[PDB]
């Protein structure tokens, strides 16, 4: 049962919740390979547990730049979030520590790269691909939401392949365990819900509304609102006038209808009857959801790999060294990471 | 096209969030 899987996962949840693990490795136990990727406060880079030799993608973040972009407790939840949770399309956190220049998350590497890369590439995917990848999300988010988890920050950028051609999603940055409605301005302008953009007090809907974006932007190979500046992205996602390509079916222009709903007491997965709304739509007709999360559907795309460690997947990126002060810092603020 | 205008604009690139 579906009820009965998801209160023994909420138990197992909040036991690691209530007592999070710290502090759980060094930096020296670990060779730096390669940068997969970079952002505003760190990078994540491609290194090899040399006590194990296991490959990992270790998230470095620089504690003074998360200061001054005022991310502080994001990067806390992020952290006692990821050393929590346990689904098969989330990437796992093996290991967790600080110096006294930055704050260290340890992933399980996804050597297939991001869905971005391949979208881009590629152009679109079919309407059979694109629904494989939005049945993993959907069971993540049942899963997520489950818990009380708004995720806040679905796009390809944030979904990598495996060797099995799954999905795993990453960047727990702006996740958030919260009962009840929450405020802050945060995600990617495509992918906001009108809600967000309109200062109101939003919850886990706007992941369906995200949902609803991704499932377009894959099937039709661009978003359903773009723009040169956000601001102008904005003006379009508030009206919500969507409108499909020839080639989108009958049943997935019904089904984005539903989840790019602009009404929340009409749009899919906000519903009473909640997720339910989405997985007996007639798009996910065809899909065996069950096969889905125990992984035994067959992956339309299986990523080429060269063997353990490569890295071509991924976009190069220039390098940086890591530089570890002689003194402390910000560790008031980081004291439970 | 619609694609047109999507691969002639600035947000093909990897696109970054938003907060505050
Ligand atoms: C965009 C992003 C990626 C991450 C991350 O931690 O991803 C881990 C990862 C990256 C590349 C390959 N495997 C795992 N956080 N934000």
């Amino acid at each position: 049962s579906v009820k009965e899987f998801l209160a023994k996962a909420k138990e197992d949840f909040l036991k690691k919740w209530e007592n999070p693990a710290q502090n759980t490795a060094h930096l020296d136990q670990f060779e730096r390979i390669k940068t997969l990727g970079t952002g505003s406060f760190g990078r994540v880079m491609l290194v090899k547990h040399m006590e194990t030799g296991n490959h990992y993608a270790m998230k470095i973040l620089d504690k003074q730049k998360v200061v001054k972009l005022k991310q502080i407790e994001h990067t806390l939840n992020e952290k006692r979030i990821l050393q929590a949770v346990n689904f098969p399309f989330l990437v796992k956190l093996e290991f967790s520590f600080k110096d006294n220049s930055n704050l260290y998350m340890v992933m399980e590497y996804v050597p297939g790269g991001e869905m971005f890369s391949h979208l881009r590439r590629i152009g679109r995917f079919s309407e059979p691909h694109a629904r494989f990848y939005a049945a993993q999300i959907v069971l993540t988010f049942e899963y997520l939401h489950s818990l009380d988890l708004i995720y806040r920050d679905l796009k390809p950028e944030n979904l990598l392949i495996d060797q099995q051609g799954y999905i795993q999603v990453t960047d727990f940055g702006f996740a958030k365990r919260v009962k009840g409605r929450t405020w802050t301005l945060c995600g990617t302008p495509e992918y906001l819900a009108p809600e967000i953009i309109l200062s109101k007090g939003y919850n886990k809907a706007v992941d369906w509304w995200a949902l609803g974006v991704l499932i377009y932007e894959m099937a039709a190979g661009y978003p359903p609102f773009f723009a040169d500046q956000p601001i102008q992205i904005y003006e379009k996602i508030v009206s919500g006038k969507v409108r499909f390509p020839s080639h989108f079916s009958s049943d997935l222009k019904d089904l984005l209808r539903n989840l790019l709903q602009v009404d929340l007491t009409k749009r899919f997965g906000n519903l009473k009857n909640g997720v339910n709304d989405i997985k007996n739509h007639k798009w996910f007709a065809t899909t065996d959801w069950i096969a889905i999360y125990q992984r035994k559907v067959e992956a339309p795309f299986i990523p080429k790999f060269k063997g353990p460690g490569d890295t071509s997947n991924f976009d190069d990126y220039e390098e940086e060294e890591i530089r570890v002060s002689i003194n402390e810092k910000c560790g008031k603020e980081f004291s439970e990471f | 096209t619609t694609y047109a205008d999507f691969i002639a604009s600035g947000r093909t690139g990897r696109r970054n969030a938003i907060h505050d």
